[PDB]
């Protein structure tokens, strides 16, 4: 009965960017579950003769989405969203026009699950 | 050690003639004989016309469907021999020879010797046939540029993608290298029928082409060095190549009504005579065990006697299947009744064994006609048992289901019309 | 020996005179010659109904014939009774369709354990990153490198339950190293080895560092076994990468990618010709020695008649079932060309009499040591095979139950052709010598029952006797060397396991720590297998049981 | 003297390949040797360089003639050691692209040894011929601070979509935005320098794409680009007859 | 309500409902895959009638349908390892060998008419009428058994096995059925007939220096990987038949022979970029991409340049406007290993030709590489490059027909990520054509039972199902091993 959708933006999204659109997203109605999808961004150096060093990357921030700190591990570059109706998927895109300064792209299909695992 | 060797009729080729004369790194007939079989090649232009009006090509079974091309292959194989021969040739007037067999349907390609001393193996031989077919197709019936992957396939089977050629239509006498099962054995790679065929089917020279293929496979496997030379050499001339005419006169002598035990009396007989063995020893019961006093002269006779037991047996029941139980039995009851060894020393005796057992079971061999020197069933005799398997092969009469015909038709055809392959005691001789 | 006698005795006491399943044989007389056969077919077994039921079920359900013991031809299999059969030198009582390598789940878990292993060495590679790399390795350094390829060799996409008989281990003949290295991931070899054996081991290893490496049995299973080597490799090669901070990119560290891949890597077996073409590690090219190596009896017994024969029932089992009876054959199988060299302790009664009669006529020769062993001649060899070979026959003459458990005549020619080579070898400590007296035991077996074998059981042994002091080219290696891919052995059954153990007693009599290899014997000296090559005819009969747990099992990633 | 072409297509595009294979680039900024070793990363900067062997001068050669006629780079007369230089480029119009920084690398350097992939271009050569390339990749036009960069490890972004304010991503930040200017603060293996390196400020979005050298549907597309297009038919083409029949 | 953190963007499988993780892909952790592989593997043809020459010559027996009923179900109660002849010994446990069988298709229509239909492939049946038309006239009135040795055996063993195997079980019911000696030497000519003279193995023997053996993945042709998918018997769609084959044999080669590839069967993006081909076809070139052998145009360097330009244009476009699987932290080769997929798929259709659609392949290669200036890892343009000039040459050790090709190919031997689209190719050729078979009808009726545990005519979904803990393989042990 429900339907699933994905958000690509144009540009890997900053945190701050990030921060808001996620925060206000959740206040959208008829949303089961979200996901942020990217680039990951690593605390150590895992390769090369420089292996084991300190990486404290710009991106990586404590994002306050929902009055929830969450660590990014990651550059969200793809968000997957899970609506059991369409008329909202008009929401989804509506708001993501207004508050992603940049051009992005809207499908819809099966994306996160939609089978058991394990 | 001086024998003569007598043709397959029982008349004397050449006397005194020394044995190590005779070997396969000394004697230039046996030489010659070897360069033909790495440099001859027999294409089936029936079997590539075939392939390409149908699309069956690669293998058992393999057809493509939708890119047959329609050449009159058969009716212009004189053009094709004509330009192959001006492909494969290196040079203008040499030992290249390319002739037409049996009225278009197949090809004889012998590339000269050039080809092979410059080069490692024989496989150029095939190769180069194989390129110089699939080129004139494309020149002188106008291929396209897309269809030159059909034609080529029409020679070539599968070959790259497998090993060999499998489902081409260029093959030769010799099985690829890689199918050796050891350091030397492409010499020991040819299976019976190909020997019956190529002499037409002719016991006494069927054994002895087949004797110098293996006794050749065997000197170039470092079989014959020291002693070892003149064992392998007696055994050759003895059995394959008819020596003092022994072979020839057991066969008259036990022909009639003829055993496998009158053929053993007939070898011992013939030894205790000639000196080779004489009693050492006599046990209470009578029995007198013997000791051979010419420990390779006595090898060869019971290579000899081997040999002339398969004619008996196989002559008498006209099958090509009792020469395993011959080559088992002769030296086994030759054993039990002289208290000596068998030929090759129980090698021989085990081959026939293992021969026997794959040729009477459901683990694999097949009819006589399928084994060779290479075959990992009777790999083990020093070159002594394989010769009795072609010489029963083409002692049979229509007996066999896997005949000379079924495997070895296009070599047969092709290679029959080599006078040296016709008669190789004469060749040798 | 007697106490070997008696336990042959209580065998057949078990098998014939006491009754199995349903097959009513309770009572009789081991040393009868008459018997009566009841013809009560295949449902007498019992575990034979459960065939026939699961069959018959099986064909209702599928759509086609499956499994009808009434298109036998004749009558159904079983018109004499079912009796068992009794795994050697143990009281575990197993019925013979248990002992069908499909069946028997340890029996295939020995060729996935042996297949699944490599050997990789090590020491070029710290060379080549020491010279020409300049991070100098240090042993912490080679126990973050091992932690990172244990783990990551599993796999690190494979699943982490699905690979957990997966791990890597190091032995080195340098006594000072392998002190300070992590013991989980080090083979010791002072531990392992009593004082002796250990240093054979170490003056043939030298100083130098190898691994142990083990891919995940579901992988073997899957592939062939030429991808053990190159699972090794790639793993090797992403440890080395991981654990010692070096770029993946730049030339130079090819150098060493080649020198930790495959510079000096040791397979188990090796290529064979064209008829029966396949790659390293499968049981054509393993030689004898490796699987005199790969049985751990020499390590943990000092019996050297125990560990020939522990050896030549494994071997047996590896070489005729999986090998002959799989490979090259296919079929019903060939168990029972096998179950004779590892079951009824007629093979054991026969080699403990030989030790005792060499004990007896050559002043111990048969007991460890080198220097009591005496020269291999003909005169020993005859003598000491004859007296075996005769000895046998008059035991299968004496008990009928010995001849018919044997029936087919292969059976008894192996076991007698075996007791006598291990005899040779263990007096002579010459492994050759063995062979030659195997030989000779065939000969006496021919010329004394007027039949030998199945219809080529004879063409290796005919073959025999001449080839085994030949030094012609493709006749003639020290049978440690030799193996299935061996030009007489090729192709037969009843005589590659007890060329294995022919070999291993010709150095078990010396108390040698090793026969061919040492670094299979340290590579397999590990209990953390899922097989006890310890004793592995004990392993046969604990997988007829229903009572081995293998690996490569892929019950997580299957519907339930 | 034949004049080089180095490339065919009349479109933009064309003109930025044949500058970046030709090495007629633009010095669009500046930096010190000093610096350049230290984000180089291989050893500690201002010193001598290292050695694997000795020098030919005192090693002996044989007599070859090639050796006899080739005279060998300076970074090898010294017997240097081999060490890399590599960059990860952006397909969102970096100026610069793996096949063709190769080119420039082997048109206009001796002893090197580029190689290319999708998402890296390792140049290995000695090691002070491996700083001169360096050197002149990150002074000219082909690198872009924001669209390219030093990457010995973990190379990941070069098909990545760019960073929120125009920057190729990173996952070592190698290199940042600082007040408006790239500033390289890391080897190219990313462990820090003891320093920051000031690259410039990153070319504007427009003049990135006026300069690049990666054919995309937004800017100059590949479709339109007849030359190219005719050049690659035209070299197909040869390719298939000529394994056909060399003739 | 979540929020899910990830950087492995799970893949959905190209054309289905399913979206399985990467690691789940992977054959280790794929039943579905292994079950494949070993169907495949354990599979084996072996035909009667040189079996039959040999017992009415050597024997005089007749053989008639009803002794056939009697031999077949005397072979199917022995393929699986049981005896027919002597006594007292073991049998494999008809449980762990439940999945061998044995059957027989035949081109006499009447000899499959009277023999009992449960040992029988009706090729008219299972085949439209004009792909059984077909396959008759390619395999004549001969008879062939379709042997599947147990699953058990074959991952004991290796893929020499099944020849081995379904001989020595075919001479035994020979024996048991036809009332002839144990020993002989009729037994001997069924035995060399079953083990070469008329065996049709999945792969052939490699050479020494692949350290590997016959019924591998490597001596399995593009030809024979295409006749054992059975979407082209199944369905008409000729893209969707060449978009299965190449689904099928990334996962058979490069995950398996090879040890990425799961691109080319997810996301369904060179399953639009091929459709947009083929409608593009089809609107130049007269609807060529359509089934049929008339409406295929004639194979030229200008079509094929048209076709290949304008697919990897289209695709270099899709990309360019919503890259969407890029990003992966591994690079792009994939991305050229599916635009080179979809040309080559395209110019096969159009054309009906595989070397045309090989020349596809590498111009769109070649289009990729100078559009973006990337091609691929160190690794991957070493068979581009080289293959280009391959496609059309006829030299002995480059040039085959692809159907002929496979992964023992030289420029083919080492790398990953090419060959499945080959045999994308291979069958692509044949499909838009209609034809019943690519190159072996003995393998496409082989495979054209249900029993299979996996099956062929969706190969892609039975990744899928097994990527999902939904697929039963067989040779399982449980029980014999203890619980
Ligand atoms: C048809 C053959 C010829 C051939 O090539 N193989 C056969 C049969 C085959 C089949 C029997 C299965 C079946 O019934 O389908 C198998 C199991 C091979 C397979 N396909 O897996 C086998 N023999 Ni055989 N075969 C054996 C043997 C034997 C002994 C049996 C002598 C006796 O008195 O019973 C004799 C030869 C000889 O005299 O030595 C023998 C012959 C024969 N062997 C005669 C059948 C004889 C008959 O009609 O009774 N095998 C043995 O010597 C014991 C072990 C037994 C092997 C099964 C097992 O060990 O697993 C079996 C090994
Ligand atoms: C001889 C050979 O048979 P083919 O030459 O293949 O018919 C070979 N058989 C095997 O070596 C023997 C397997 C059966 C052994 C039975 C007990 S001797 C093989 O499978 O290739
Ligand atoms: O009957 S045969 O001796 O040939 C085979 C028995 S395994």
């Amino acid at each position: 009965d429900s339907i699933q959708i994905e958000i690509f933006p144009s540009r890997i999204l900053s945190p701050e960017t990030a921060q808001k659109l996620i925060s206000e997203l959740y206040q959208v109605d008829g949303i089961i579950r979200v996901m942020v999808q990217g680039p990951r961004l690593p605390e150590r150096v895992s390769a090369g003769p420089g292996t084991g060093e300190k990486v404290e990357h710009p991106l990586r921030k404590p994002i306050q989405i929902g009055d929830q700190v969450i660590e990014l591990k990651i550059s969200v570059g793809r968000i997957r969203l899970e609506i059991e109706n369409a008329e909202t998927k008009e929401k989804v895109r509506s708001v993501c026009d207004k508050m992603l300064p940049f051009s992005f792209e809207f499908r819809e299909g099966h994306f996160l699950r939609r089978k058991p695992t394990v | 050690d001086t024998v003569d060797i007598y043709d397959d009729r029982g008349k004397l080729l050449e006397s005194n003639v020394d044995i190590m004369s005779l070997a396969p790194t000394r004697n230039a007939a046996i030489k010659k004989i070897i360069l033909d079989t790495k440099r001859s090649v027999a294409v089936s232009l029936a079997g590539i016309q075939g392939a390409l009006a149908s699309g069956k090509m690669g293998g058992k079974g393999r057809q493509i469907l939708g890119r047959g091309l329609n050449y009159d292959l058969v009716g212009n194989a004189d053009a094709i021999a004509e330009n192959v021969k001006n492909l494969v040739q290196v040079d203008e007037g040499d030992d290249t020879s390319v002739k037409v067999i049996k009225g278009g349907k197949s090809l004889l390609i012998q590339a000269p010797s050039s080809r092979i001393a410059a080069g490692a193996d024989y496989m150029s031989a095939t190769t180069v046939g194989a390129a110089a077919v699939t080129q004139t197709i494309i020149d002188m019936f106008g291929t396209d540029m897309y269809d030159a992957p059909i034609a080529k396939s029409a020679v070539w089977g599968s070959y790259p993608q497998t090993m060999d050629l499998m489902g081409g239509n260029v093959q030769g006498v010799l099985s690829i290298p890689q199918n050796n099962e050891g350091l030397g054995f492409s010499l020991r790679n040819i299976m019976a029928n190909h020997i019956a065929a190529i002499t037409s089917r002719g016991a006494m020279n069927a054994a002895a082409l087949s004797s110098i293929y293996e006794q050749s496979g065997i000197f170039e496997m470092g079989g014959a060095v020291g002693m070892f030379e003149r064992h392998q050499l007696l055994g050759l001339a003895c059995q394959g190549l008819n020596a003092n005419n022994v072979v020839y006169d057991i066969v008259k002598e036990n022909g009639k009504d003829g055993t496998i035990g009158t053929v053993i009396e007939s070898i011992v007989g013939r030894a205790v005579e000639d000196g080779v063995i004489s009693v050492d020893k006599t046990a209470p019961s009578g029995y007198k065990f013997y000791k051979a006093n010419d420990v390779p002269m006595w090898n060869a006779y019971a290579a000899a006697g081997t040999l002339a037991a398969t004619f008996v047996n196989c002559g008498a029941g006209r099958a090509a299947q009792n020469v395993s139980s011959t080559l088992l039995y002769f030296n086994d009851i030759l054993e039990k009744e002289t208290g000596l060894p068998g030929c090759d020393y129980g090698k021989v005796q085990g081959v026939a064994v293992g021969f026997s057992f794959f040729s009477h079971s459901i683990y694999g061999g097949g009819g006589p006609g399928v084994f060779n020197g290479n075959h990992v069933v009777t790999r083990h005799s020093r070159g002594f048992a394989i010769p009795c398997v072609c010489a029963a092969v083409a002692l049979d009469a229509g007996t066999q289901m896997f005949t000379i015909e079924s495997t070895s038709g296009l070599i047969g055809d092709v290679f029959g019309s080599i006078e040296e392959f016709r008669q190789p005691i004469k060749a040798v001789a | 020996a007697a106490d070997i006698f008696a336990k042959f005795k209580k065998s057949m006491e078990v098998k014939f005179t006491q009754e199995y399943g349903s097959n009513k044989q309770a009572g009789g007389d081991i040393t009868g010659k008459t018997e009566k056969f009841l013809r009560l077919g295949p449902e007498q077994d019992a575990r034979k109904q459960e065939m026939i039921k699961a069959g018959k079920e099986i064909a209702e359900k599928r759509g086609i014939a499956f499994y009808n013991p009434m298109m036998h031809m004749g009558a159904p299999l079983g018109q004499r009774a079912i009796t068992p059969y009794t795994i050697s030198g143990t009281d575990i009582v197993a019925e013979p369709d248990d002992l069908h390598y499909v069946n028997n789940a340890a029996m295939q878990q020995m060729w996935d354990d042996i297949r699944r292993t490599c050997i990789v060495g090590l020491d070029m590679a710290h060379e080549t990153l020491e010279k020409r790399l300049g991070k100098e390795v240090t042993p912490e350094t080679i126990n973050h490198y091992l932690e990172t390829l244990n783990h990551a060799m599993p796999g690190a996409e494979t699943h982490p339950a699905l690979v957990d008989d997966c791990y890597v281990k190091i032995f080195t003949g340098d006594d000072e190293l392998a002190d300070e290295i992590d013991k989980q991931y080090v083979i010791n070899v002072n531990k392992m080895f009593s004082e002796e054996q250990a240093a054979q081991i170490k003056a043939s290893i030298g100083k130098t560092t190898w691994q142990a490496i083990h891919i995940p049995t579901i992988v073997s299973r899957t592939t062939d076994g030429a991808q053990t080597s190159r699972w090794a490799a790639m793993q090797i090669g992403m440890s080395f990468i991981s654990a010692y901070a070096m770029c993946a990119g730049e030339a130079a560290v090819a150098d060493l990618s080649f020198a930790a891949k495959h510079a000096a890597l040791v397979s188990m077996g090796e290529m064979l010709p064209a008829r029966r073409a396949r790659g390293p590690n499968e049981p054509g090219g393993l030689s004898f020695g490796h699987l005199s190596d790969i049985v751990q009896t020499s390590r943990v017994s000092k019996d050297p008649a125990k560990i020939a024969l522990e050896v030549v029932g494994a071997g047996c089992m590896l070489y005729d079932q999986i090998w002959l009876g799989s490979y090259m054959s296919g079929g019903v199988g060939f168990t029972q060309y096998a179950t004779a060299a590892y079951t009824d302790d007629i093979l054991d009664n026969n080699t403990y009499y030989d030790v005792d009669y060499i004990n007896d006529k050559y002043n111990g020769a048969a007991n460890l040591g080198t220097d009591n062993k005496v020269k291999a001649t003909l005169d020993v060899v005859k003598d000491i095979a004859t007296e075996s070979t005769l000895y046998g026959i008059e035991t299968y003459e004496k008990f009928p139950t010995a001849l018919e458990d044997h029936f087919g005549g292969s059976q008894r020619a192996t076991v007698l052709a075996a007791a006598s080579g291990v005899a040779c070898a263990l007096a002579t400590g010459n492994a050759n010598a063995g062979l030659s007296g195997w030989y000779l035991s065939m000969y006496v077996h021919k010329e004394a029952w007027g039949r030998l074998g199945f219809f080529g059981f004879d063409l290796q042994d005919q073959c025999g006797a001449t080839n085994v002091l030949s030094y012609q080219g493709d006749e003639g290696l020290p049978d440690e060397l030799r193996g299935p891919n061996y030009p007489n052995y090729a192709m037969n059954v009843g005589h590659q396991g007890g060329y294995a153990g022919i070999a291993q007693a010709a150095h078990s009599g010396r108390g040698d720590a090793f026969t061919v290899n040492p670094l299979l014997k340290v590579c397999f000296a590990d209990e953390l297998m899922p097989f006890n090559f310890a004793e592995p005819r004990r392993e046969f009969g604990r997988g007829a049981i229903r009572e081995f747990m293998p690996a490569g099992e892929r019950s997580l990633v299957i519907p339930a | 003297a034949y004049e080089a072409q180095y490339y065919p297509g009349a479109t933009s595009v064309g003109a930025n390949r044949r500058k970046h294979m030709s090495g007629k680039l633009e010095k669009l900024r500046e930096i010190s040797d000093e610096d350049l070793t230290a984000v180089l990363g291989h050893r500690a900067p201002g010193s001598d360089y290292p050695s694997t062997h000795p020098p030919l001068a005192e090693m002996g050669e044989p007599a070859c003639s090639i050796r006899e006629a080739v005279a060998a780079t300076p970074g090898a007369a010294a017997g240097d050691r081999v060490r890399y230089v590599q960059f990860a480029d952006s397909m969102y119009n970096a100026p610069a692209t793996p096949y063709f920084r190769s080119y420039f690398a082997a048109i206009n350097f001796r002893g090197v040894d580029p190689g290319t992939l999708s998402g890296r271009q390792i140049v290995e050569a000695r090691e002070r011929d491996m700083e001169q390339c360096a050197k002149v990749q990150m002074e000219t036009e082909m690198t872009d601070p924001a669209l390219a960069g030093m990457r010995g490890a973990t190379v990941h972004g070069h098909s990545v979509r760019l960073q929120e304010d125009g920057v190729m991503f990173d996952m070592l930040d190698r290199r940042r935005l600082e007040g408006g200017v790239i500033i390289m603060d890391k080897d190219q293996v990313a462990i820090p320098l003891d320093r920051k390196v000031n690259l410039g400020k990153p070319m504007s979005s427009e003049e990135a794409a006026k300069r690049t050298t990666i054919y995309r549907v937004d800017n100059v597309a590949f479709r339109d680009d007849a030359e190219v297009i005719e050049w690659v038919h035209r070299v197909f083409d040869q390719r298939t007859s000529y394994g056909f029949q060399p003739k």
